[PDB]
DNA sequence: CACACACTCTCCAATTCTCTAA
């Protein structure tokens, strides 16, 4: 029985680790770049 | 001068599904790959019953009126009754 | 009327193309907002000064041949922000008696007005310098004199995009540049966009967040991600092919139904004569039937010939939707996607972030969560479509966004079933909120389908969170339970039945491919007995609703209705559920439709519960009227 | 004149909303 105390814990663990994406925001640039 | 009603008690249980009962003791379907034919034979009857029992509404007004009467005491102890024996 | 005549005329007048105000513009402008300051509850002083053009004739000539004048300028851009408050706003609601509502429509007409007057780029240019000068100044620069003037230059953007399309002149067709479309070309040539799209991006400048959504709403409150996203160079010859083969199928349909009405009637005129007595048929009497409607019309026979369909009584009408789909002009098409584009790339994941601070610190008015899911649906869908990349919403792929929206979605579902005297209103809101809650599903997908091991190692972190709580399996079961055709649109019925069938195709595959036993205090769970939690008529009921517009359905929405109703039958044995005589009356119009070929899945579907049904009415003949009622556990009665 | 049409108003009762028990 001990098999689904390993699938919760590792489901807990699953659910636990944080999210790794490809996270990214672009260069800044001041109002000049954008109006003109 | 009675104004008639579609409901739980007037018609549904006396002309209704007594005679639906016997409606298709000589219906004619003929089963596996002839079920548009079948089903057009059975809407047929079935429309009518519904319009010998109430003749005011079309077929598909009486069906969404039945299925509301669907949760009435009288009905449903006459569908009981009619699944049980007579 | 006659002193607003008086200070009116005092504003100036203009002479060809140059307006000559006069030195006393000042005080008369305080004079008209003074007015409009004490105006009645009917809101005279709007309807008299929308009647006589003021916004039109003087303000917008002052505004752009006078803008050097700075305190008339902003006297002018106050008293503009006055007169375009929404005619909502202005009344407090839809009035329900006809004088008020006879005001709000004046008001309302006036506003159009206003929105036809507003499509002129040299208003917007100046708009965008002067709000351009100011945000060159730093943030700590600003006082109450600048911040002020931002929030009403903001708020005369948002007043001018937010008025409702005039129903005398939304009879535009597609392709063709509405009021609407020429107003947001004149803010693309006026460059107030990427004015926009600085604000969304800037950091110091994050207090105006609100704001710029709002107008970022509003702009784009008529698009579709995915057909906007499919906007290109080479669309002219596509859509000119598309309109006339669309064109011709059009007219074949109409040729076909005139020739079966040509044959269902006599090649004799009415007046010819004739009767028949139709012997097995009694009547509603003893007697035989009499028939006199011609002799063309006893092959396909029926009762209701020459009868008059009910009258639906009001609480029973059922809910109709808003807004007919028209395809906007072509240049404000690609405008409209190009912004969006960098929209995404450089602004949604900071603007999604102080929005959501925003709405954390409770500094919001009382519906802007809205906006935010609204922005969530629109370009998560955009980012899908076309070249897809979540780093771009990484911001909006949280546990915590799913967790929000589901809070957001039972607070008006509660706030529906409770709070009736809106409860339209409350299913708009929460129709938004399945459109964000559909997008964050079908996102994940393409998170699994993309090749980057990151991103599917947190598709399934996500997924295991998603499926482990409760509240979002449970969802679907209570809003299918109390759905109503009566308040909600088809369209939100089309979104409920199409976001079931992504979910449960996730969550089978999820099962499928591993085990992952526990669930909720945690429990066991398996997919086949969350699915006969859907074997509940009520469920069946509007799938069967959303199945009798087959013929205007979309594929993948007859694929969602009869892939559905093919698990509940094939797989589960709940086919004595769907033995039903209004589901067999659609079925009988899906057999003798013309186009049946078209749709090859549904009447297979329809024919395999047929047979099934005639073979258990032949074993027993109380099927028949089992098929007259919607039923409980009499599912396995009949079996 | 007077006998059919055309139109409005009122009342009556049948259906649906709300709250309760099976």
């Amino acid at each position: 029985e001990a098999l689904k105390q390993l699938h919760s814990e590792t489901q807990r663990l699953i659910r636990e680790s944080a999210l790794n994406l490809p996270y990214h925001m672009p260069e800044n640039k001041t109002i000049h770049d954008f109006f003109k | 001068r009675n104004i008639p009603k579609l409901d739980a008690q007037r018609l549904i249980s006396e002309r209704g599904l007594p005679a639906l009962r016997h409606v298709f003791d000589k219906a004619k379907f003929k089963g596996k790959g002839h079920e548009a034919e079948d089903l057009k034979m059975l809407i047929r009857h079935m429309e009518h019953w519904a319009h010998r029992l109430f003749p005011k509404l079309q077929f598909e007004d009486f069906i969404d009126r039945v299925e509301y009467l669907g949760s009435k005491k009288e009905v449903q102890t006459c569908l009981k009754r009619i699944r049980l024996d007579l | 009327n006659c002193e607003l005549l008086a200070t009116c005329s005092a504003l100036g007048y203009l002479e060809g193309d140059t307006y000559h105000k006069e030195p006393d513009c000042l005080e008369s402008v305080k004079d008209l907002i003074r007015y409009l300051r004490h105006e009645d509850e009917t809101r005279d002083v709007r309807q008299q000064l929308g009647a006589a053009q003021i916004l039109q004739s003087d303000l917008l000539p002052i505004l752009t041949q006078h803008h050097q004048d700075k305190p008339l300028f902003d006297a002018v851009i106050r008293l503009m922000v006055n007169l375009t408050q929404p005619a909502l706003l202005c009344f407090g609601n839809l009035p329900k008696e006809p004088s008020f509502r006879h005001h709000f429509l004046q008001v309302l007409t006036y506003l159009q007005a206003y929105k036809e007057a507003f499509a002129s780029e040299k208003a917007f240019g100046v708009l965008s310098e002067t709000l351009y000068e100011l945000l060159q100044l730093g943030w700590e620069e600003r006082q109450e004199e600048d911040n002020l003037l931002i929030e009403r230059i903001l708020l005369l953007v948002r007043n001018i995009l937010h008025v409702p399309a005039d129903l005398d002149q939304e009879k535009k067709i597609d392709d063709d540049a509405s009021a609407h479309d020429q107003l947001l070309w004149a803010i693309h040539l006026s460059g107030l966009d990427d004015l926009l799209l600085f604000l969304a991006s800037s950091s110091a400048e994050e207090q105006w967040s609100l704001h710029v959504l709002e107008i970022v709403s509003l702009m784009f409150r008529d698009q579709n991600p995915e057909q906007l996203a499919g906007v290109g160079q080479g669309r002219l010859a596509q859509e000119r092919s598309a309109d006339f083969a669309e064109l011709e199928v059009l007219r074949q349909r109409e040729m076909a139904e005139k020739k079966t009405r040509a044959l269902q009637r006599g090649n004799r005129h009415s007046r010819f004569g004739g009767s028949y007595i139709v012997q097995g048929l009694k009547s509603i009497g003893e007697r035989d039937l009499i028939f006199h409607k011609g002799l063309h019309n006893l092959r396909n026979y029926s009762s209701d010939l020459g009868k008059q369909p009910k009258k639906v009584p009001k609480r029973r009408q059922a809910a109709r939707e808003l807004s007919i789909q028209r395809r906007s002009a072509l240049n404000v098409r690609l405008f409209l996607r190009d912004f969006c584009s960098e929209f995404l790339e450089n602004c949604y994941n900071r603007l999604m972030g102080s929005v959501k601070d925003h709405l954390l610190r409770e500094k919001a008015q009382q519906h802007d969560e809205t906006y935010y899911m609204w922005a969530l649906a629109f370009f998560m869908a955009f980012n899908r479509a076309a070249s897809f990349r979540p780093g771009l919403v990484s911001e909006t792929l949280s546990v915590r966004t799913f967790h929000f929206i589901e809070q957001n979605l039972t607070n008006y579902y509660e706030m529906m079933l409770t709070d009736r005297k809106e409860a339209a209103s409350w299913a708009r809101r929460m129709h938004l909120a399945l459109k964000a809650y559909q997008e964050l599903l079908a996102t994940v997908n393409e998170m699994d389908i993309s090749p980057d091991e990151a991103v599917r190692e947190s598709s399934r972190i996500i997924k295991n969170n998603i499926f482990y709580v409760m509240e979002y399996r449970e969802l679907f079961l209570a809003l299918f339970r109390k759905f109503d055709e009566r308040c909600q649109p088809r369209s939100f019925l089309r979104d409920l039945v199409e976001t079931t069938h992504l979910f449960l195709k996730m969550l089978e595959r999820f099962c499928r491919s591993r085990g992952n036993l526990v669930v909720q205090s945690e429990k066991e769970f398996n997919f086949l007995d969350y699915l006969k939690r859907f074997a509940c008529s009520t469920v069946v009921r509007a799938y069967v609703l959303l199945l009798r517009s087959y013929q205007q359905n979309s594929a993948h929405t007859n694929h969602c209705i009869v892939k559905m109703l093919h698990r509940l039958a094939h797989d589960l044995k709940m086919e004595a559920l769907l033995f039903q005589l209004s589901v067999f009356c659609l079925f009988n119009r899906l057999l003798s439709d013309p186009a049946a070929g078209a749709y090859k899945e549904l009447v297979t579907f329809a024919k395999y519960i047929l047979g099934k049904f005639f073979a258990l009415a032949a074993v027993n003949q109380k099927a028949f009227v089992e098929l007259l009622f919607w039923k409980n556990t009499a599912v396995v009665r009949e079996m």
